[PDB]
RNA sequence: GUUUGACCUCAAAUCAGGUAGGAGUACCCGCUGAACUUAAGCAUAUCAAUAAGCGGAGGAAAAGAAACCAACCGGGAUUGCCUUAGUAACGGCGAGUGAAGCGGCAAAAGCUCAAAUUUGAAAUCUGGUACCUUCGGUGCCCGAGUUGUAAUUUGGAGAGGG
RNA sequence: GUUCUUUGUAAAGUGCCUUCGAAGAGUCGAGUUGUUUGGGAAUGCAGCUCUAAGUGGGUGGUUCCAUCUAAAGCUAA
RNA sequence: AUGGUGAA
């Protein structure tokens, strides 16, 4: 070429890259339990069957639990606002458990929230207090 | 006394081999009417309500290779399906037509439809060609010379 | 030469009525972006340390308005004649006639903008009103229906 | 060319 | 005049791809669980193949929800329809097993 | 087709509202006159010509009668 | 919700209201330049429904073009050439004279931080969209390229040169077929 | 298919042509030509000539009444 | 008020911030477009929806989530490959031209507007400026914007309420 | 993994019950002049003339039945 | 043929 020639001629130096090992030997990234139980000498599919988990979910074209236990192992192991709570105190100390009167009130129940909405909040507020 | 008008209509999708037959038959017939397009069915009886046409010629469009043609009348006319693979004309017919009502009735229609009534809006006094009607192997053959 | 539904405009509201419209309307100013902000900072100062009623102000988006006419929320409608595409409003005086909503073409598109903190407005409408001015509104309406709707019954005709 | 716009639809107010 | 000299390389291209997609998606299985479908026409109707996606209907009857399905690596096609009762059963059976198979890691 | 297009009260209104606001285009301005003198027969003829298909013109001439009839009486 | 009435108003085009508006503007635009900026898009419904918003960065141009390749395209093509920094988004018809047709083409500043920021649009800032109209990627160019879905567009569905080269060049595998 | 309604169609639709002159009808009914006698129906040889002969002989039946 | 102020429109500046051009061009996208040559002379068929010329991009481009294909116990965005197939189909049925659906695989991913009111509060953004942990955040001011900028919704419905 | 902070009557999801419920026009379409193809149901596009509908509209199959929803947009491999 | 460089 014209442009290629200059480069070999020049004393600038080519932008030499040795990136050909890494296209094959790929490190697993996403999961740490898998990471220690993943033989790189083995292939992708071969590695999966040594585990237990399926690699493919359809019928493949052409032919052919120690780790998976550790995966079920990781599978076994919110509050209310400072004003909202204080506003709930105001309701309970006024009506107690009279939600109907509470729902038709104007001075404390502004945003006209229904009984179900109101009592839900109350049951919650009672759990952090009395 | 013989006063009849022809009407030519075509469905969406007509060219080459079918349009060559439409454009030339509309030209060879002086009482012919050339309309834009149509798509389905009962409406066809209401087209004749406008132009006072006593005849109709409808070309259908189906399976991409075939041909379908419908042929009817204004008031209470019956229909026959077809499947074929400006001088005044003279008609010529066959013995096999008058053998049965299946072909005698089509002989009646083709006389006043495909032919010509004399008192026409584009009628020329001179003669040039003769029409060829005959039946062999259940189907009709048409050529102009 | 003008088709009747265009230049159903240009036959606007008169001087004395117009001012009296704004006499009412300038009473119903929307809060300014400065004012709204300070109000809320006043709230934040208060509500961070230790009730209000719904506030009447006029309504001003073309959308919002075309919503409001046809839904009966609207009482009075003000429509500016000079608009970049006239078509953007030509239907509007008829729509109102059809929903029976009192309308008046006002003169000065900028003049609407005044009463609403904006540059222009094309259309503003007073939906809901204070108790004291309730009567003031309904009378204005009548005034408008006399000097505008009844005076120009032939605005739908004549080129 | 210049017929008066006969308001065939706005004549009747909507309820 | 094109010649596929690459046939060799391209496979070894495609393979590493599958490898890296596997490195990225580690415990998951590369592809989404597709349905089971009866192919069109007289020539083929004897055959049941894979289809594109499970129907919202199939999905709803299996025990899970449209969007959530997508996030559990189930394909969902919305234009496919449910006309064949024998198909419908066969897919819903394939999903419920899938849901017995899956082991879904939490967000903590 | 499940969401075909039920009429809607709002849209119907708007169509008619616009139908009356705009007035009538020149061919239609000719068309209503062609109804009032030469009859529905000759009216459809121009309509079929001026638009594409007869089905278009038929539905058009039917809309014309709805305008003319509702205008003079009501 | 004016855009229902506006829409339906714009349908009735030869009718008396819109008819009179044409003869005014057609004179008014023949006063002004060839290609120029217009303040607010004259048929604003259409502008909305072609992806114009009334925010800083969207720029409407009005363009005039001779009567008798297509018009709508050349309309865009000509404005791109002038207003170089902007991408064309779309265009639409406004007015036809006897000799000239007019289009209100819409444009976006990709360089404006108002469009660089917002999610719904910043796709247009992507350098794969430099001169959309100069590659028939506008709605009109995409139409003239006969790019649709069906039986009708079988010889031109995915590149009309892409389908010619695919057929007119012999292909051979290592283990010949 | 049935021929009961076919004969009902020979009533209303079919117009008389014998009461009127040949001027209005202008249609020659070439009888006795059965044309099933044509040798070679596929290759198309006698089919061209027998149809050509039926056409030109019909001209002279109409020529006398012209 | 024969003053004065709104706006609208047109300007202006060696103001502040930006950006377009040219090169390369194998590939991709448009546009334009022959001739030697093939059937016997040449208007189509044929060289050829080529070469040259013009315009425009990218690491690919283009295409793309049905106004799709089908006639079935239906498929289900797109692109490619194998096949369908030298088939259907067209061609002074001749130089010959020449698909597609299905099927098998490669790869797989879906989504955003315009649409009916935040109207009990334009809830949104550009910029300027002062700081800060600076591919930005914040306050304060300026504008843009109601000829509609945010939230919600895109038919797979969806929204209002309970 | 390690922590520092999470808040506001905040943001959604699911099932049931009730009350509503809008989807792109000088475009589709039609006539004609050219271009494109091997395109027979002028296919596709352009120009020019005219120019629509909402229990709609587009496309296909024997008198119905199936199929999608144009005239806006984005997008890896 | 296309596209170019020259020129009493």
């Amino acid at each position: 070429s014209v442009r290629k020639r200059k480069m070999n001629r020049s004393s600038v130096g080519k932008a030499t890259r040795r990136n050909k090992d890494k296209q094959r030997k790929i490190n697993i990234q996403s999961n740490p339990i898998i990471a220690a139980n993943w033989d790189y000498s083995l292939t992708m599919a071969q590695n999966y069957k040594k585990l237990g988990l399926r690699a493919k979910l359809q019928t493949p074209a052409g032919g052919k639990e120690t780790e998976v236990v550790k995966k079920l192992e990781e599978l076994a192991s919110r509050s209310q606002s400072e004003r909202e709570e204080e506003w709930l105190e105001k309701l309970y100390k006024k009506h107690g458990d009279d939600y109907k009167k509470m729902f038709f009130d104007k001075k404390l129940n502004i945003y006209q929230q229904s009984e179900g909405d109101l009592k839900r909040r109350l049951l919650r507020w009672k759990k952090r207090n009395g | 006394m013989n006063k009849q008008r022809t009407l030519l209509i075509s469905s969406r999708g007509v060219n080459y081999r079918h349009r060559h037959l439409i454009q030339d038959l509309s030209g060879l017939l002086p009482h012919s009417r050339k309309e834009p397009k149509l798509d389905t069915l009962q409406q066809l009886n209401e087209i004749a309500e406008l132009y006072n046409c006593n005849n109709v010629l409808f070309f259908e469009a189906r399976k991409h290779q075939d041909l379908y043609l419908w042929l009817s009348k204004p008031p209470n006319g019956p229909t026959i399906k077809f499947y074929i693979q400006g001088s005044r004309p003279v008609l010529s017919f066959d013995q096999r037509f008058e053998s049965s009502p299946h072909y005698q009735l089509i002989k009646e229609l083709l006389v006043h439809n495909f032919g010509v009534p004399p008192n026409a809006r584009k009628s020329k006094p001179f003669i040039d060609h003769v029409m060829s009607f005959s039946i062999v192997d259940d189907k009709i053959w048409v050529r102009t010379y | 030469k003008v088709p009747p539904t265009i230049a159903q405009f240009q036959y606007t509201l008169d001087r004395n009525t117009a001012a009296e419209t704004f006499k009412l309307f300038n009473k119903y100013r929307p809060e300014t972006a400065a004012e709204k902000k300070e109000r809320l900072t006043k709230e934040a100062a208060a509500v961070a340390e230790g009730a209000s009623p719904k506030p009447y102000a006029v309504k001003y988006g073309l959308n919002h308005v075309v919503a409001l006419i046809e839904n009966k929320k609207a009482k009075l409608v003000l429509i500016a004649n000079d608009v970049d595409p006239i078509e953007l409003v030509v239907f509007l005086p008829a729509l109102c006639k059809k929903m029976g909503v009192p309308y008046a073409i006002v003169k000065g598109k900028a003049r609407l903008g005044t009463l609403v903190n904006q540059k222009t407005s094309a259309v503003a409408a007073l939906t809901e009103v204070r108790a004291e001015d309730e009567a003031a509104l309904a009378k204005l309406v009548s005034t408008i229906d006399a000097n505008f709707a009844d005076k120009y019954d032939e605005v739908k005709k004549h080129w | 060319p210049y017929e008066p716009l006969i308001d065939w639809f706005t004549r009747h107010e909507e309820v | 005049v094109k010649v596929h000299f690459d046939q060799a390389g391209k496979k070894v291209s495609r393979r590493n791809a599958r490898a890296t997609r596997a490195a990225k998606i580690a415990p998951r299985p590369l592809d989404l669980l597709r349905p089971v479908v009866r192919a069109p026409t007289v020539k083929y109707n004897r055959k049941v193949r894979a289809g594109r996606g499970f129907t919202l209907a199939e999905v709803k009857a299996a025990g899970l929800t449209a969007a959530y399905a997508r996030t559990i690596g189930i394909a969902v096609d919305h234009r496919r329809q449910n006309r064949n009762q024998e198909i419908f059963d066969a897919n819903v059976q394939r999903l419920k097993e899938y849901q017995s198979k899956i082991i879904v890691f939490p967000r903590n | 087709s499940y969401k075909k297009g039920a009429a809607s009260n709002r849209t119907k209104f708007v169509r008619s509202l616009v139908r009356e606001i705009a007035g009538l285009s020149p061919y239609e301005r000719r068309l209503i006159d062609l109804i009032r003198n030469s009859g529905e027969k000759r009216a459809r003829k121009v309509a079929k010509k001026r638009l594409g298909s007869f089905t278009r013109a038929k539905a058009k001439v039917e809309e014309m009668n709805n305008i003319i009839a509702a205008s003079r009486r009501h | 919700g004016a855009y229902k009435y506006l829409e339906e108003l714009q349908r009735k085009k030869q009718s008396d209201v819109l008819r009179f508006l044409q003869r005014v503007r057609v004179w008014e635009y023949r006063q002004k330049n060839v290609i120029h900026r217009a303040a607010r898009p004259t048929r604003p419904d259409k502008a909305r429904r072609l992806g114009y918003k009334a925010k800083q960065g969207f720029v409407i141009y009005r363009v005039r073009v001779r009567r008798g390749r297509s018009l709508r395209a050349t309309a865009e093509e000509r404005v791109g050439r002038r207003a170089a920094n902007l991408r064309v988004l779309n265009s639409y018809w406004v007015n036809q004279d006897s000799t000239y047709k007019y289009f209100e083409v819409i444009l976006v500043d990709p360089q404006h931080k108002a469009i660089r920021r917002d999610a719904r649009y910043n796709w247009i800032c992507d350098p794969v969209h430099k001169h959309r109209e100069a590659r028939g990627l506008t709605a009109t160019g995409k139409k003239s390229r006969g790019i649709n879905k069906g039986h009708k567009f079988n010889n031109t569905k995915a590149g009309r040169r892409k389908t010619w080269k695919r057929q007119n060049t012999l292909s051979l595998w290592r283990y010949r077929k | 298919n049935n021929t009961k309604a076919m004969k009902h169609a020979l009533e209303r639709v079919q117009l008389p042509w014998k009461k009127h002159s040949f001027q209005e009808h202008q249609s020659v009914t070439s009888e006795t030509n059965t044309d099933e006698h044509i040798k070679d129906i596929y290759d198309d040889t006698e089919r061209e000539l027998a149809f050509y002969k039926q056409s030109l002989d019909a001209v002279l039946v109409a020529r006398d009444e012209l």
